[PDB]
RNA sequence: CGCGACCUCAGAUCAGACGUGGCGACCCGCUGAAUUUAAGCAUAUUAGUCAGCGGAGGAAAAGAAACUAACCAGGAUUCCCUCAGUAACGGCGAGUGAACAGGGAAGAGCCCAGCGCCGAAUCCCCGCCCCGCGGCGGGGCGCGGGAAAUGUGGCGUACGGAAG
């Protein structure tokens, strides 16, 4: 498909974090906690969540 | 605060961390339009600095003025005068190019004010400058008492008048004995007051 | 055969009145008015010609809705009063 | 008789549209008896009807845009023509409120710093 | 030209009502100086733009 | 889901109408070409009245704004009489003069001594 | 093409000053408006000093001046501190401050010191609200009898 | 695959607003000549002037020092007298040419971002109640919707400031 300009450029916006060197410091990001350790924190910070209006 | 870090961080622009951020976000401007706006700062520390504060009613718009100097627009080569005036391809322009991107901004938002702007990126043939933009007649804009300054017709289109900072820097002002050839208002009021033959009553 | 046997072929004309100014200036291949410049959103106006300046600048006309403003500014905009009545 | 629009302001609506209605019929008849060629006192007496047309229609428009701006007293958003229509820039001034409104900032020094009330000896 | 546009039919509508002489029971008024109309215009030497 | 056509349109969206909260202008503007203001005078030159004598017409001077249909409804209300057809032109004066062609129920020179053209 | 003897000169009319030329024929008139807005600022402001705050003893800088002791810009915050008036009190009871000046001796210091010290016993402050009277106010018998001063307020002669 | 967040981005005759254009004496930004002078002329001069273009206001711009100084030191900006036809520039030819200081007109100072500490303490909009309404504003109630943590408000700004 003829994708429009924007669906193009935030795809091969991605493509190019996986072609250019990427530092580490951006690395880092990239390698993410795993899912069995997220929810469980998630359901530990669900405890202490701010306050609603 | 995260803003000194973020300030520091944009100071070291070598450093292979701002070279791999400032070419990713320059080919992607590259790849967008000459005009479009931008949803928020690229940059929210030089946007705070610079007096975007994050509310309804301030504007970032993301500008691509095209780089390089200026020749001078005349026919095929032909300045018709003396060998003074003969030049055309080695000329500069009086303005920053950040000014211009001010310039065009509010050009193309008329309804808006240009309160100030920074730069976001640059390669061989454009540079990409971030315009902060407050719409006068909202009323988190009009009701707020330090920044209903702006909405007073005195400030209508800053940025070709030449009052924001790109265009301050480019007047030739400030205090000084650098600055003699602008006392007065600015360097056509000093020109004024000074070629003017002040003819009193009785001499 | 540059003259008076040629201006015999004088009869397919260039302008017409244009519906800006009202002048006989608007062509009709550039479709464009000579005097106003008419398709331009701004009127054509210069400074070498005062004298095409001063045969209309806002004296020249009605002044429909400025003299108004004009009585109007002299007791400085009252508007949902009316007089006292008898 | 003569028309006045003092007593033509508590007459009602389809009343002032019939007396509307036979003044629009005899101006057209002046203006037969103008074409035809009729008499001075005709001729005298259009210009009458014109006017007595004229004070009807005031009348009317009067009556009308009264009412209209009585309807949107109270209300927030109001239509163009029952807006105040002062000049273009006056209309986009500040307002005597939104002017009047000074930062904390400021306030608390016109508290804590008033300007004073003074006078020096020679 | 018979083929005339609704414009320019109305202009020279205009230009020939204009074309009328001064009405007789104006010269006898207190602040005159009218003698005549001395805007006319006679089809043959005046040729009315357009 | 799939795509055939290799051609991205744009999606069809909701669009809503106008829901005003306040009317732009409050009341709507009389009609100032009405059935008086249409018809002005009828013409009683002679040439005008060989023709009400002669083929049941008669003949006014309207204004420039006006349709064929609306003079015809206006002579329709104003004299009470209906109308075969109607013929307009404008005079090299400026105003439209209408030939208003009656029924054969009705007869020109009695409506004319009825309005007062003779 | 000169003649025999005479000072050969350099006339700057070259450029076109026809075009650019101010005289003064609104000479009385700027002098008779701003005296009208003298007028009505000096009753506007009505037993206060005219002519605006009190400004200090302060010396001229070059070596052509340096004798010469003028009334400067306002009082520097080293000599209000030692005066003991607060840098936004004096504002408002009449004294111009500055906050750029420095002070490099002690004999320029004790004279403005001075000068603050008697302009404090010189003035007479009214009351906020009248019917009230506070204690740092002047007293009803000094509030009846206090009037504008003309001039310059304790003046600088040398 | 479907559902749900967020992010980038579109379409609305969506609700409410706003800019366009004119005059243009004075003002701000840019562009900007050649006549003319040099007894020719090319650098200069005319001249940052005319013409061109954009933008305002009742005034505009400037403005509270990355200043002047070199003194026993002054102290925002603007204007006037003077400095001074001086220092200086210039085929050092013709021509060009400021500022400091001093005296006067006037006189006024201030606010952010950052560093912080306060449960976002903040702002906009819809609906109803009361008041006032021809500068749509004040008070109350909404388990009303948004903005905002990618940072609003309060204290705080180089004259230091905050906490105890
Ligand atoms: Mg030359
Ligand atoms: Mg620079
Ligand atoms: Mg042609
Ligand atoms: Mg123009
Ligand atoms: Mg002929
Ligand atoms: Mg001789
Ligand atoms: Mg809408
Ligand atoms: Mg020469
Ligand atoms: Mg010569
Ligand atoms: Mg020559
Ligand atoms: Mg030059
Ligand atoms: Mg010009
Ligand atoms: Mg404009
Ligand atoms: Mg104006
Ligand atoms: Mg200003
Ligand atoms: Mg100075
Ligand atoms: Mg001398
Ligand atoms: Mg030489
Ligand atoms: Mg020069
Ligand atoms: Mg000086
Ligand atoms: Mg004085
Ligand atoms: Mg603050
Ligand atoms: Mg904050
Ligand atoms: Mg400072
Ligand atoms: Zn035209």
């Amino acid at each position: 498909v003829k994708w429009p300009r924007y669906i193009r450029l935030q795809r091969q916006r991605a493509i190019l974090y996986k072609r250019l060197k990427v530092p580490p410091a951006i690395n880092q990001f990239t390698q993410v906690l795993d899912r069995q350790t997220a929810t469980q924190l998630l359901k530990l910070a669900h405890k202490y969540r701010p306050e609603t209006k | 605060g995260a803003y000194k870090y973020i300030q520091e961080l944009w100071r070291k622009k070598q450093s292979d961390v701002m070279r791999f951020l400032l070419r990713v976000r320059c080919w992607q401007y590259r790849q967008l339009s000459a005009l479009h706006r931008a949803p928020r700062p690229t940059r929210p520390d030089k946007a705070r600095r610079l007096g975007y504060k994050a509310k309804q009613g301030y504007v970032i718009y993301r500008i691509r003025v095209r780089r390089g100097g200026r020749k001078r627009p005349v026919p095929k080569g032909a300045t018709y005068g003396k060998p003074v005036h003969h030049g055309v391809n080695q000329l500069k322009f009086a303005r920053s190019l950040q000014s211009v991107a001010e310039e065009r901004a509010g050009r193309h938002c008329g309804a808006l004010r240009v309160l100030n702007s920074y730069w976001v990126g640059e390669d061989s043939t454009y540079k990409f400058f971030e315009v902060i933009l407050i719409d006068p007649f909202h009323k988190a804009i009009r009701r707020n008492p330090d920044t209903q300054w702006i909405t007073k017709p005195v400030h209508k289109h800053r940025e070709m008048r030449g009052l924001t900072s790109a265009g301050r820097k480019s007047r030739g002002l400030g205090k000084g004995h650098k600055f003699h050839h602008t006392i007065g208002g600015s360097r056509r009021a000093a020109w004024r007051r000074r070629n003017t033959l002040q003819l009193h009553r009785y001499r | 055969t540059k003259g008076t046997s040629s201006f015999g072929k004088r009869r397919n004309k260039t302008h017409t009145l244009c519906r800006r100014c009202g002048s006989k200036a608007y062509h009709l291949q550039k479709s464009t008015c000579g005097k106003c410049g008419y398709p331009a959103k701004r009127k054509r106006k210069y400074n070498w010609s005062a004298k095409a300046k001063r045969r209309n600048t806002t004296g020249t006309g009605r002044m429909r809705h400025l003299k108004i403003v004009y009585r109007r500014f002299r007791h400085g905009f009252r508007e949902g009063t009316t007089p006292k009545p008898k | 008789a003569k028309i006045k629009a003092r007593d033509l302001r508590g007459k009602k609506k389809e009343e002032l549209l019939k007396q509307l209605d036979d003044l629009k019929v005899e101006l057209s008849q002046l203006r037969v008896a103008k074409v035809t060629g009729g008499a001075a006192s005709k001729l005298s007496k259009i210009r009458v009807v014109r006017k007595s047309i004229a004070r009807v229609l005031t009348v009317i428009n009067q009556t009308q845009k009264e009412n209209l701006r009585k309807f949107y007293k109270g209300k927030k958003y109001k239509p163009l023509d029952l807006r105040p229509k002062k000049t273009r820039a006056m209309r986009r001034r500040l307002n005597k409120h939104e002017e009047s409104l000074k930062t904390k900032k400021q306030q608390r020094k016109e508290r804590l710093y008033p300007l004073r009330k003074y006078a020096v000896k020679a | 030209s018979s083929h005339k546009t609704f414009r320019i039919k109305r202009f020279l509508a205009k230009k020939q009502k204009q074309n009328r002489p001064i009405p007789q029971w104006i010269w006898m008024k207190t602040g005159n100086k009218i003698r005549y109309n001395s805007k006319r215009r006679h089809w043959r030497r005046t040729k009315l733009g357009l | 889901k799939i795509r055939t056509s290799p051609t991205f349109r744009r999606p069809k969206t909701l669009r809503l109408r106008r829901q005003p909260k306040y009317p732009r202008k409050s009341a709507p503007r009389r009609n100032k070409l009405d059935h008086y203001a249409i018809i002005k005078f009828p013409l009683t030159t002679e040439s005008a009245m060989k023709k009400i004598e002669d083929n049941n017409t008669l003949v006014f001077i309207v204004d420039v704004k006006a349709n064929k249909h609306q003079i015809k409804q206006a002579v329709k209300k104003l004299y009470d009489i209906d109308v075969a057809k109607v013929n307009t032109l404008i005079r090299p004066d400026g105003e439209k003069k209408a030939y208003v062609r009656l029924a054969p129920d009705y007869d020109a020179l009695d409506v004319a001594n009825k309005i007062g053209i003779i | 093409a000169p003649s025999r003897n005479g000072m050969i000169l350099k006339p700057h009319f070259h450029k076109d000053w026809q075009r650019r030329v101010a005289t003064w024929f609104n000479q009385p008139a700027r002098k008779i408006r701003r005296r009208k807005a003298r007028q009505a600022r000096a009753r506007r402001i009505a037993p206060r000093p005219a002519a605006g705050p009190i400004r200090p003893i302060v010396r001229c800088p070059t070596v052509r001046y340096h004798t010469k002791v003028r009334a400067g810009r306002g009082f520097s915050l080293e000599e209000l501190r030692v005066a003991g008036i607060h840098k936004k009190v004096a504002r408002t009871i009449g004294i111009s401050v500055d906050p750029r000046r420095r002070n490099k001796s002690t004999e320029s210091l004790q004279a403005n010191v001075q000068r603050l010290k008697e302009y404090r016993s010189k003035l007479v402050l009214f009351p906020r609200k009248p019917s009230a009277p506070k204690k740092g106010d002047s007293s009803a018998e000094e509030l009846k009898l206090a009037t504008q001063l003309t001039g310059p307020v304790m003046p600088i002669r040398n």
